[PDB]
RNA sequence: UGGAGCCGCCGCAGGUGCAGAUCUUGGUGGUAGUAGCAAAUAUUCAAACGAGAACUUUGAAGGCCGAAGUGGAGAAGGGUU
RNA sequence: CCUCUGGCAUGUUGGAACAAUGUAGGUAAGGGAAGUCGGCAAGCCGGAUCCGUAACUUCGGGAUAAGGAUUGGCUCUAAGG
RNA sequence: GAAUGGAUGAACGAGAUUCCCACUGUCCCUACCUACUAUCCAGCGAAACCACAGCCAAGGGAACGGGCUUGGCGGAAUCAG
RNA sequence: UGUUCACCCACUAAUAGGGAACGUGAGCUGGGUUUAGACCGUCGUGAGACAGGUUAGUUUUACCCUACUGAUGAUGUGUUGU
């Protein structure tokens, strides 16, 4: 529906970019009621929020 | 790499707002700032250019 | 009110 | 006050309102002058430019610095399938002009033809001409159609027939072969209206109308090259690097005070596209088309005295944004105004052609059959196959 | 309220207005010329073909600049266009008075567009701004529309 | 049409008659559905929400800023943004 | 110039076409400043190494004067702690 | 024309000239290509200006007229220029 | 040469002369006149002056009417096409 404030609240639970959020796109009404973090919390334990990778950049 | 920010308010570079890194226990550079360098005592006699022994400077 | 000259351009000059 | 350095002017105006063309077809605007003593025959003629070559001959002009040496020559080709005379036409002279009179059709007209009677053939349900051919199969009606001829043969001054091209046999896209009126110039108004009478419903072919070393006047409409600026279409001179408001213009439009600008300033409008009327394009050649006996005749279309080799016209890979000339067709020296598919009214002089130049026969050495779709470097398969050898792909 | 132009038998005709819309009155009015007197299943066909650009509305009042198409040759005039607001706004305004038969009881797809009329409404009002410090205005221009449908069949 | 006051005569009084003053204030046209919404390479596919999506959000792809940054932090200034 | 961290959605819109005029970039046979007030504009030149550098001079300079040569890829050798 | 400085003079100069070499679309003599525009559409949407207006020849006239005279003549509504 | 003008080279058939708000700056350029800086000379006690020399110096707007160029159309011919 909109999710800013969940990608933010990941982003700095995470300490990560936000970028590096990656938000499960089916299980979005559960996201949407992530109104705090801690909530988050539970759904980065859960697996719907999740820290991407860094994009490679080989120095082969 | 990890950059850095100043802990206080004083945004300029300073002899007050001296630093030093630190990285810490939950492993993030942060900044210290320092003290000033005090100096030993120097001579009543006024000729020697050395400072003195034995003081906590 | 609009530009149409700077005040040393004086437009039909004809000293 | 005047001009310091005078210069010729920058067009010309015998040609102007230089506007897009109302006709695509270009018209015949003046047949020549009948006169009696020579054999009805028709005018002019209806092709489709297809392309350009280069053609060699030896040139017989004694004086000249090539002569009785080779010369390359460049050609258009025009594919110039037969025609079809449809209907006859008479035109009675007054003080007004000519006004037109009588105007019979054949019984039978091909789709091809009635296409042009309509602007949606898709759509129509195709009942032009139904009811008059109804004419030719009673007696009533072939008596009328006899009065009617012989009205034309009391009054009528000029007689031409109407023909049409056969669609059908041009590589072309479309099907809606051009009709057009052709002069008919000879004997007495009775004769030649018999001679068309005799003609209906009847091929005419090209060479029945043009001989070849003849010149004739190309008629069509120019290549068409949109909106233009003065400079393209003008040619007036480019203003100098400095300047402010565009250099692709004319300085001043007109001077002060006749205080409009005139039809004789140079403007920017439609440029190409006009209607043309080139004269004197000699016949270099004219091609018999493709044939059968029992295997295909293409050999002699390209042979020649010289060559006889097998070669069409049609260049390797075909005309380019045409297809293969496999028609009959005409061969004049240099260019023909307009484009590739364009139909091109060929038409025969105005002019008494009296000039060592204008009577010298031709003889080709050599046409040039390279392909027009890249830096061609073979005449045709059978040689490029024998230089390069075989390939990968057998 | 008063309409301009009472209907000849109120009876069995119906009424349908919307004041101070914001759409182009331009626009709006010569598409509601283009609209009249048309039977009410016509002229739905008509503003969503204008909608989707196969049928236009010939400019005929307010047509300078307007460019030419094709599609205006139907009606007779070189200028057209396609005013997807102002369809989609008379698109409702049909739809209304549509529902004023249907309430009325009138045979909806008996229905003739007998007078339609666009006006002036008061203008909104903001601003541009321009060079050397100016501001000029920058103003919507919306439009009373109003119509009265009839059953004629 | 409107909905509460107004006039004729004899006298008295005047801040008493407008087309203009590049007049003052307000309002309105033509211009005109015009000029314009062209500085800094870039968007696309799906899904969600929703009356409604070129633009919102989520995912994917392609891109840019390219650590003297389109990144993170402060001073002055703002004053709840 | 290209990239990673981080950030963005092309800077107040979208779509279709690709005419003239423009604005910003390019290229041009042969000639080479004839253009023009004037070489304006653009173009040549350009980095490093090795040579090689005039008049004149306040002896500091002039000087990257001028003028020439070389440069990629790969496989080795030798020299420097 | 002599510290109202006279005469010089290396080095320097977004300074004023002149010439040569190279260089080039400056030019003969113009053409092609790219991007943003203009163009057309959806949405939005100003301004300056405006007695009335808006085809010419000549005439006379405040001695160069859209209007007047006498002639020429005159055909909706518009688009890009 | 900023020039109009002039002069000279070269070719040429000839290198005639003139007009159009001394045609033509919302066509350009701006080299010259003709602001403001400054230099020289002469003049002036001086501020300053100089058809006496020098150098530096913002060239705006069309989307209206017309005119012109191109481009749709228009009235008629019953409707349409040739
Ligand atoms: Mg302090
Ligand atoms: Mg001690
Ligand atoms: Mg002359
Ligand atoms: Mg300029
Ligand atoms: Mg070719
Ligand atoms: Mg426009
Ligand atoms: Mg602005
Ligand atoms: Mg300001
Ligand atoms: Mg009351
Ligand atoms: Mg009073
Ligand atoms: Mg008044
Ligand atoms: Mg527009
Ligand atoms: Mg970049
Ligand atoms: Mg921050
Ligand atoms: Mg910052
Ligand atoms: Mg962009
Ligand atoms: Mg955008
Ligand atoms: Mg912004
Ligand atoms: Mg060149
Ligand atoms: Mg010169
Ligand atoms: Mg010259
Ligand atoms: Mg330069
Ligand atoms: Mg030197
Ligand atoms: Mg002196
Ligand atoms: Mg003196
Ligand atoms: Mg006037
Ligand atoms: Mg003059
Ligand atoms: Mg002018
Ligand atoms: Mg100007
Ligand atoms: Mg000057
Ligand atoms: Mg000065």
């Amino acid at each position: 529906s909109m999710l800013r404030l969940q990608k933010r609240l990941a982003s700095s639970v995470l300490r990560c970019g936000k970028k590096k959020v990656w938000l499960d796109p089916n299980e979005t009404n559960e996201i949407a009621n992530a109104n705090s973090r801690q909530q988050i919390r539970k759904l980065i334990k859960d697996g719907l929020i999740i820290r991407k990778p860094v994009t490679v950049h080989s120095r082969a | 790499v990890q950059r850095l920010t100043y802990r206080r308010r004083l945004s300029y570079n300073t002899a007050s707002n001296k630093t030093r890194l630190s990285r810490t226990p939950g492993n993030r550079i942060v900044y210290l700032y320092t003290k000033k360098v005090g100096k030993a005592p120097k001579s009543a006699c006024g000729v020697c250019p050395g400072r003195l022994r034995g003081v906590r400077a | 009110g609009m530009w149409r000259f700077y005040t040393e351009d004086s437009p039909g000059l004809k000293v | 006050s005047h001009r310091k350095f005078s210069a010729p002017r920058h067009g010309s105006l015998g040609f102007l309102p230089r506007k897009r063309s109302s006709r695509h077809r270009g018209k015949v605007k003046s047949f020549p002058k009948d006169d009696p003593s020579k054999p009805v025959h028709l005018t002019a003629f209806l092709g489709y430019k297809a392309g350009m070559t280069h053609i060699v001959r030896e040139v017989d002009r004694p004086g000249s610095k090539v002569n009785k040496k080779e010369v390359v020559e460049a050609v258009t080709i025009v594919e110039t399938p037969p025609m079809v005379v449809v209907g006859i036409v008479g035109y009675v002279e007054t003080p007004r002009g000519l006004r037109t009179f009588k105007t019979v059709f054949a019984e039978h007209i091909s789709d091809e033809c009635k296409r042009r009677f309509y602007k949606n053939w898709h759509k129509s349900k195709k009942k032009a001409f139904t009811k008059y051919c109804k004419k030719w199969q009673d007696d009533a009606g072939k008596r009328q159609l006899d009065k009617d001829f012989s009205s034309m043969k009391k009054y009528c001054q000029v007689i031409r027939v109407l023909a049409h091209t056969q669609m059908r046999l041009l590589p072309l896209r479309q099907k809606k072969a051009h009709l057009m009126e052709i002069q008919v110039n000879g004997g007495t108004v009775a004769e030649k209206l018999d001679w068309a009478r005799e003609r209906l419903e009847q091929q005419v072919p090209v060479s029945q109308v043009f001989g070849q070393d003849e010149m004739i006047d190309v008629i069509g409409v120019t290549k068409g090259k949109g909106y233009k600026g003065v400079t393209s279409r003008w040619h007036t001179k480019k203003l100098p690097r400095k300047t402010h408001r565009g250099l692709r213009k004319v300085a001043c439009i007109g001077a002060w005070h006749p205080a409009r600008v005139a039809f004789s300033v140079a403007r920017a409008g439609q440029k190409g596209y006009h209607h043309r009327t080139e004269i004197n394009k000699k016949i270099y050649k004219i091609g018999q088309g493709y044939l059968i006996k029992d295997g295909k005749l293409i050999k002699n279309n390209a042979s020649t005295d010289y060559d006889l080799s097998d070669k069409s016209i049609n260049p390797l890979g075909g005309f380019v944004h045409y297809g293969e000339v496999t028609n009959d067709f005409v061969m004049l020296k240099g260019c023909v105004v307009g484009t590739k598919k364009r139909v091109l009214t060929l038409r025969k002089s105005l002019l008494v052609q009296t000039k060592r130049r204008a009577l010298e026969k031709i003889d080709l050495k050599f046409i040039d059959t390279t392909s027009k779709f890249g830096h061609g470097r073979f005449q045709t398969v059978e040689e490029k196959k024998a230089f390069m050898g075989p390939l990968k792909k057998d | 309220v008063r309409y301009s132009l009472d209907p000849e038998n109120p009876t069995k005709s119906c009424k349908s207005r919307g004041s101070n819309l914001r759409v182009h009155f331009k626009n709006t009015r010569e598409t509601a010329q283009a609209i009249k007197g048309m039977h009410i299943r016509k002229a739905t066909k008509y503003l969503k073909d204008v909608t989707l650009q196969k049928q236009c509305v010939p400019f005929r009042r307010y047509n300078g600049g307007v460019g030419r198409c094709a599609q205006a040759k139907q009606w007779g005039w070189t200028q057209g266009r396609w005013p997807k607001k102002s369809a989609e706004f008379l698109l409702h305004m049909l739809k209304n008075a549509e529902s004023n038969a249907e309430l009325k009881g009138l045979d909806v797809d008996s229905l003739v567009i007998e007078h339609i009329q666009v006006n002036k409404a008061p203008k909104m009002r903001r601003r541009t701004y321009r060079a050397h410090g100016r501001i000029n205005p920058y103003m919507s221009s919306p439009c009373h529309i109003e119509m009265i449908l009839t059953e004629k069949e």
